[PDB]
């Protein structure tokens, strides 16, 4: 039951406002992951929604 | 490519 959250493994500085900038340890709920290897995510730190690179996050066990 | 399908950044 419930959801799986994801955590940033590394800092990332976005180059476009479509993408989130984030810091190691930030957590996200994934809004959509069905379109490719960048995923639409909702940061629990900033409340923002934007694309994140899937190789920079891992599921929180 | 759509936003989801752009190349990924290299790992640090």
């Amino acid at each position: 039951g419930g959801v799986t959250l994801f955590v940033a493994l590394y800092d990332y500085e976005a180059r476009t406002e479509d993408d989130l900038s984030f810091h190691k340890g930030e957590k996200f709920q994934i809004v959509n992951n069905t379109e490719g290897d960048w995923w639409l995510a909702h940061s629990l730190t900033t409340g923002e929604t934007g694309y994140i690179p899937s190789n920079y996050v891992a599921p929180v066990d | 490519v759509s936003l989801a399908r752009r190349p990924l950044p290299p790992l640090p």
